[PDB]
């Protein structure tokens, strides 16, 4: 059928903006070999990412179920990365708010604003998609559940998002509502991996201590 | 059940109560010996927040359930001296406090009366624990009477 | 025995009613003493940490510690009984900027204390953090001759006792401006700390 052939083609166009964003790593400074499967170039790598990410997103659109919001998370990614470099991609954001207001609705207009209003729709494609087969891949064939990546989700928005927060005068994000956004947090959680557990504690105490919030 | 709680400016405790349903002849099960104290300390943080602003997310004297966390519902009261009248709200499954604020807010207010009573004394100084079994008396009473 | 600084008591609601001991209105009767029996007790006061004392500095403390016993009981209520039971009230705006708890002490503080409302309550056009409070005659102290200003500290350690425990620290001291008709004034000054200013300096 067009789903199968559409959801493989999907699933092509997620691995090839990961691998396309893993392409564009370590700045590309002097990396003039001969370059198999990748660009290695100036700013050519991220360019290819965000072909692949509007790509991604078309036939994640069209196919409209967790692969979907991965692209639209991976397009602000592509975004923030080209941006710890120069970047002046405004047609792919132009892209990704055509798409997202066909899809969701975007209803903002903020600088560095509109990746955190575009994790927060990438969350409810997850919370939608939950109530259904539990295991899709083979690597999670013996899991328990999705909440094992659904917590890294809101805790890698947490780590991009409240390191905004820095002075006190023209607070761009109000502690209230990511506080509150941190109440809705405390999931089932109890049997997980040490490790895992220990590093997200860790990044609540990391975001408590910077917020001031001491108790 | 609920467990009601009067704290100083220091992070101390003056009174300490916890009152339950009779159906459950025991309660709070397992939360009562850890979870709550360190829920109240930690909503103790929110409390202070809210103390010094102007508009809250009128009168500044009440204000509504500061946080839900684990299904507990957890109502505050801020005194004319800073003392903080943080009680908490359980139930096995969750639990309206809003529809009783008829009727809570006036609990407060009377156990304002009562702790203005207590105050009212010269021997009793602050940051001292209510050691009254007169206080525990009325207290009850109004819970009784303000279920 | 019911709170110990040890544990919790865990007991159930809707149970029996408990015995009836103690209680009392809150709410004043309007009761007046003569102004000769608290000027007495004053002196009294004054009198003994004369004795008790070796020079002026730890008198002074002494003295407003004396006030501050009284100021922090007096808030609660003086606030409850303006919010004013058992009969049904509305509690009152519990104040949180400076320039309207000195409203509170001006309006109520002084006409609970005494018949009169307080005199006058200007700030200070050379520094901020620095307010006036005035009157023209202080009902205290008028029965001492006039060049000890040490025994005017105990209406200033009510002040001070008024404002650390509402939630504004600040430091008061007490001088005597010798103006117009009046050859004793008594200005109270109010030195506040940095650390509440730059909190509504927070507060736009």
């Amino acid at each position: 059928n067009r789903s199968q052939q559409k959801s493989l083609g999907r699933q092509m166009k997620i691995l090839g903006n990961f691998q396309l964003l893993a392409g564009r790593y370590v700045d590309a400074l002097n990396s003039f070999v001969d370059a198999i499967t990748t660009l290695y170039k100036v700013r050519d790598y991220l360019w290819l990412g965000s072909a692949l990410d509007g790509i991604s997103i078309c036939f994640l659109l069209l196919s409209y179920n967790s692969i979907s919001i991965a692209a639209m998370q991976s397009p602000r990614n592509s975004i923030m990365s080209l941006s710890a470099p120069a970047l002046n991609i405004d047609v792919e954001n132009i892209n990704l708010p055509l798409l997202i207001k066909c899809i969701s609705d975007k209803v903002l207009y903020y600088y560095d604003l509109s990746l955190m209003h575009n994790s927060e729709y990438a969350p409810q494609v997850v919370y939608c998609e939950f109530l259904l087969k539990t295991l899709t891949f083979m690597t999670s064939c013996y899991k328990s559940s999705e909440f094992s990546k659904d917590v890294l989700d809101n805790i890698v928005k947490n780590q991009h998002r409240a390191l905004s927060d820095i002075p006190n005068s023209p607070m761009f994000p109000r502690f209230e509502v990511y506080f509150y956004s941190n109440k809705l947090f405390e999931l089932q959680l109890k049997e997980m991996q040490v490790e895992a557990q220990i590093k997200i504690y860790s990044t609540m105490a990391e975001v408590y201590r910077l917020l001031g919030y001491k108790r | 059940p609920q467990y009601f709680a009067i704290i100083g400016k220091k992070d101390n405790p003056v009174y300490e109560i916890e009152f339950t349903n009779a159906e459950n002849p025991q309660g709070f099960p397992q939360d009562l010996k850890e979870l709550n104290p360190f829920i109240l300390h930690a909503s103790l943080d929110i409390v202070e927040d809210l103390q010094w602003q102007i508009n809250p997310t009128t009168d500044n004297c009440y204000l509504g359930k500061v946080d839900h966390f684990y299904g507990l519902a957890i109502t505050a009261y801020i005194s004319y001296s800073g003392m903080k009248f943080v009680m908490i709200h359980g139930n096995s499954a969750n639990s309206s406090v809003v529809i009783d604020d008829n009727n809570m807010r006036s609990f407060y207010q009377e156990v304002h009366e009562l702790y203005v009573k207590t105050l009212m004394n010269p021997f009793y100084k602050i940051t001292d624990p209510i050691r009254s079994p007169a206080f525990d008396s009325r207290v009850r009473t109004l819970a009784r009477k303000h279920l | 025995t019911v709170g110990p600084k040890q544990a919790i008591t865990s007991e159930a609601s809707t149970t029996y009613i408990p015995s009836r001991i103690y209680s009392e209105s809150l709410l004043f009767k309007r009761q007046e003493a003569s102004l000769s029996a608290m000027a007495f007790l004053f002196q009294e006061m004054i009198s003994q940490l004369h004795r008790t004392c070796k020079t002026a500095g730890d008198f002074e403390t002494k003295l407003s510690d004396y006030g501050h016993n009284i100021g922090i009981r007096l808030l609660e209520l003086l606030n409850f009984r303006a919010s004013v039971s058992n009969y049904i009230t509305k509690m009152r705006r519990r104040d949180l900027k400076i320039l309207d708890i000195l409203q509170f002490i001006h309006g109520t503080l002084w006409s609970y204390l005494f018949n009169h409302v307080s005199d006058d309550l200007v700030k200070s056009s050379e520094r901020d953090n620095e307010y006036m409070i005035v009157d023209n005659f202080p009902t205290l102290t008028q029965f001492i001759p006039g060049e000890n200003v040490s025994c005017e500290y105990f209406v200033c350690g009510i002040i001070k006792g008024f404002l650390f425990n509402a939630g504004f620290p600040c430091g008061v001291t007490a001088h005597r401006m010798p103006q117009g008709g009046h050859s004793q004034r008594t200005v109270y000054l109010i030195q506040f700390d940095r650390q509440v200013l730059d909190r509504e300096g927070l507060r736009f």
